[PDB]
């Protein structure tokens, strides 16, 4: 099965440069008709910015032309995106995507997971994880991920074993300039003694990974 | 460039109903008998998923309730019968010429029966109080519609300007929403009071439901 895995996202200074990579597995990069980069910013939908065909022909969106370079490395089965002179408007989730050999080519059936590039002059900051202890039927518990920058933070429960009833709320921007979110889950009250609940928090921009157990106070 | 405009911008349809989304291109996307209009489905946190290519061809693996039609500048995406898992933002995309452009997106929500929220209140953890800040969280779980009002009361005193709300996306499992309200206070301000209440008013609730606790009890 073809998989596209992205890396290189995170915080970049205004006027700095980004370097993203899209590692392709289960599929040879030389076999795709084209490999593309597509970014998604809030209020701007989706925007195609760059492409490279199987013969090495490159093409770019005029809205970014002059500060963008898409390249390829067949030996590593990876293609890259390079942008410089970054502006705050370049803040977006960047996707890599494969074109088609059929029906006009430039539609995309295979996508990466997307990585968020934040163009800001502020500093990175790791979050603090606090428990939302249950009261003691259906019980509610969760974790509080407070004061981090920039986005994103991923939260799972019991290394992915617990997914039912999970609600990870979108982050909110506090007046201090730092983000904060919480993740909850509904569990039976009779399970509060016996079942262990651990929220897995990950903030890659600060290299902060925390496993916090939530138990009654 | 070719600009795509979708209509409507959003819609809320009863489950099982027929859904029609239109896309108008500023120029024709026809070429040699084919129409190069494509449709994507994007669910929260996921990359866009290809549904339709060349205006009317169904991508492999996509349920047959999705279909596309149209030619030239006008195109239609049809869901024959809306299912709970079809909650997403839908995009059209032309592949007739570069730069390959997308529509602004159409958010599709499932209209279900009115459901009351399960209200839970969480006192600040002792681990957080050591840092000098208190966060009181009030959870509204699995309700519909998305419209819910929450207001805090600290010793019968209505709070204002010290809370933030975050709403989840519609859950495909039951077409419900979840809301969290986070009351942020300083540790000193938190220790000077006793009763912390969360008052919730919703359409599915005849009388407003209030959950509270006593600090240190």
């Amino acid at each position: 099965e073809v998989q596209l895995v992205e890396s290189g996202g995170g915080l970049v200074q205004p006027g700095g440069s980004l370097r993203l990579s899209c590692a392709v597995s289960g599929y040879s990069i030389t076999s795709g008709y084209s490999w593309n980069w597509i970014r998604q910013a809030p209020g701007k939908g989706l925007e195609w910015v760059a492409s490279i065909t199987y013969d090495g022909s490159t093409n770019y969106n005029p809205s970014v032309k002059g500060r963008i370079t898409i390249s390829r490395d067949d030996s590593k089965n990876t293609f890259y995106l390079q942008m410089n002179s970054l502006r705050a408007e370049d803040t977006a989730v960047y996707y890599c995507a494969r074109g088609s050999h059929y029906f006009g080519h430039w539609h995309f059936a295979v996508w990466g997971q997307g990585t968020l590039v934040t163009v800001s002059s502020a500093s990175t900051k790791g979050p603090s994880v606090f428990p939302l202890a249950p009261s003691s039927g259906t019980a509610a518990l969760g974790c509080l991920v407070k004061d981090y920058f920039p986005e994103p933070v991923t939260v799972s429960w019991n290394s992915g074993a617990l997914t039912s009833g999970v609600h990870t709320f979108p982050a909110v921007l506090q007046s201090s300039g730092l983000y904060s979110l919480s993740s909850v889950v509904t569990v039976p009250s009779s399970s509060l003694g016996t079942q262990t609940y651990i929220c897995n928090v990950n903030h890659k921009p600060s290299n902060t990974k925390v496993d916090k157990k939530v138990e009654p106070k | 460039d070719i600009q795509l405009t979708q209509s409507p911008s959003s819609l809320s349809a009863s489950v099982g109903d027929r859904v029609t989304i239109t896309c108008r291109a500023s120029q024709s996307v026809d070429y040699d008998g084919d129409s190069y209009m494509n449709w994507y489905q994007q669910k929260p946190g996921k990359a866009p998923k290809l549904l339709i290519y060349a205006a009317s061809y169904l991508e492999s693996g996509v349920p047959s309730r999705f279909s596309g039609s149209g030619s030239g500048t006008d195109f239609t995406l049809t869901i024959s019968s809306l299912q709970p898992e079809d909650f997403a933002t839908y995009y059209c995309q032309q592949s007739h010429e570069d730069p390959y452009t997308f529509g602004q997106g159409t958010k599709v929500e499932i209209k279900r029966t009115v459901a009351a929220p399960s209200v839970f209140i969480f006192p600040p953890s002792d681990e957080q109080l050591k840092s000098g800040t208190a966060s009181v969280v009030c959870l509204l779980n699995n309700f519909y519609p998305r419209e819910a009002k929450v207001q805090w009361k600290v010793d019968n005193a209505l709070q204002s300007g010290n809370s933030q709300e975050s709403v989840t996306e519609q859950d495909s499992k039951d077409s419900t929403y979840s809301l969290s309200s986070t009351l942020t206070l300083s540790k000193a301000d938190y220790e000077k009071h006793k009763v912390y209440a969360c008052e919730v008013t919703h359409q599915g609730l005849s009388s407003p439901v209030t959950k509270s606790f006593n600090r240190g009890e």
